[PDB]
């Protein structure tokens, strides 16, 4: 259709290994720093230089990920630079319920947050996995302490030790028996 | 006949420096149309003319509603 | 780069946009100015690089919300369903023809 | 909706959407297939059964 700008196209999965797309949102999310922190993209930005009719070869965001020259114009065969790009890391977030209070941690550089008046989410970023999920632990640990995250976030910091999301083991009606 | 607009609207000259070559149309500033604005009143167009920014008047509904034929 | 518009020459753009009219309110905002602001504070070492319009409403003000106050320039829309403010191009088209504005982010 | 589990000529028929519906509730269990084993984990607890009484030839 000739997309021109950052957009998230949705698919279900089956074990069968067949895939189904679901739609195409044609705007910014609100948990898109997910992928920001994993893959040094920003995306805002990416979206802003988009609309300025720069070529994916030439967007910064992309170039650290595509192992290329930080400032040359050699266009990037996508398909032939497949390879490159192993995610950097891990990255959880979590929905937790001025109008946007940003709750920084100081248990973790790499994880910061936010809780909204209303509803917010916490992005908890780590070298891997496991280190990830060690540091969101702490972080939540810590989160129930805070306010706008007490009564909602303690259900919630339940449903994240079970073995399922240790396992990334879950579905769409994964939480609902959780509680 | 709708008052409430006729008491705010604003002329879009042909020629300001001669009235009798006519007038382009009836508008408001942005000002005076950004509160009938908010209501449903008239139908008219946002337009830039004659260098200043005008509501172009399209359509008078009459805002009371039973006035008209 | 100086600007935005040197930005687009040296990698390829054709759209110079130096201000950015945001259809929006909340975090998105908040995350996207840092966001934007980050990068072309990575970019250019200036976080007003671009300079931000914002429309403004009634009901989100009062509370004070953080993402207000970091914009360049306001005009006031009606508030409530998104058929009054946000998406009220008309209003946004005043917005666009006063100023004018080169682009809207949603 | 619904699939029979047929145990050697029988017919219990339970509907699923990975959730099943069945006697109690609604309930989780989680399968790692293998060559010889099968792999059952439900919830924090994991088990693991044997394949293995009568020597079949696979082919014609």
């Amino acid at each position: 259709v000739g997309y021109v700008s950052a957009g998230t196209v949705e698919y279900l999965y089956s074990q069968d290994g067949s895939f189904y797309f679901l739609e195409l949102n044609p705007r910014l999310q609100v948990e898109h720093p997910c992928t920001e922190m994993v893959a040094d993209v920003n995306l805002p930005a990416a979206q802003l230089q988009i609309a300025m009719g720069i070529p994916l070869y030439r967007i910064k965001d992309i170039r650290m990920m595509y192992g290329v020259s930080p400032w040359g114009d050699s266009p990037i065969d996508f398909e032939d630079s497949a390879h490159v790009p192993c995610p950097r890391g891990h990255v959880i977030a979590a929905r937790i319920t001025g109008t946007v209070q940003e709750l920084n941690f100081r248990s973790n550089k790499n994880v910061w947050g936010y809780f909204s008046v209303q509803f917010g989410h916490c992005f908890s970023w780590g070298e891997n996995r496991e280190e990830a999920i060690s540091n969101m632990v702490v972080a939540l640990k810590e989160l129930s302490i805070r306010g706008d995250f007490r009564t909602t976030v303690e259900y919630l910091i339940k449903l994240l030790e079970t073995e399922s999301f240790q396992m990334n083991r879950i579905d769409t009606g994964w939480l609902d028996r959780l509680i | 006949l709708a008052e409430e607009i006729r008491h705010m609207f604003h002329v879009a000259w042909v020629d300001p420096e001669d009235p009798y070559k006519g007038y382009r149309y009836l508008y408001l500033t942005p000002q005076d149309y950004k509160r009938v604005s908010a209501l449903n009143s008239v139908h008219c167009e946002h337009v830039e003319d004659e260098g200043e920014s005008r509501y172009k008047i399209t359509d008078i509904i009459g805002k009371e509603e039973g006035i008209g034929p | 780069v100086a600007s935005p518009a040197e930005f687009v020459t040296r990698f390829g753009g054709n759209k110079v946009i130096e201000k950015v009219l945001i259809a929006n309110n909340g975090i998105a905002a908040v995350k996207c100015m840092r966001s934007i602001r980050r990068w072309s504070y990575e970019m250019f070492r200036n976080e007003r690089a671009i300079r931000f319009v914002v429309m403004v409403t009634p009901e989100d003000l009062k509370a004070n919300a953080e993402y207000i106050k970091m914009a360049d320039h306001y005009v006031p829309v009606p508030g409530g369903p998104n058929n009054n403010n946000y998406a009220n191009v008309e209003l946004i088209l005043d917005i666009a023809k006063r100023i004018p504005v080169q682009a809207v982010w949603a | 909706n619904s699939y029979v589990v047929i145990m050697n000529g029988s017919c219990v028929e339970v509907d699923v959407h990975l959730l099943l519906s069945y006697d109690g509730s609604s309930y989780t269990t989680y399968m790692k297939e293998e060559v010889d084993r099968y792999r059952i984990t439900i919830g924090n607890k994991t088990c693991v059964f044997e394949k293995e009484s009568v020597m079949r030839s696979p082919s014609a």
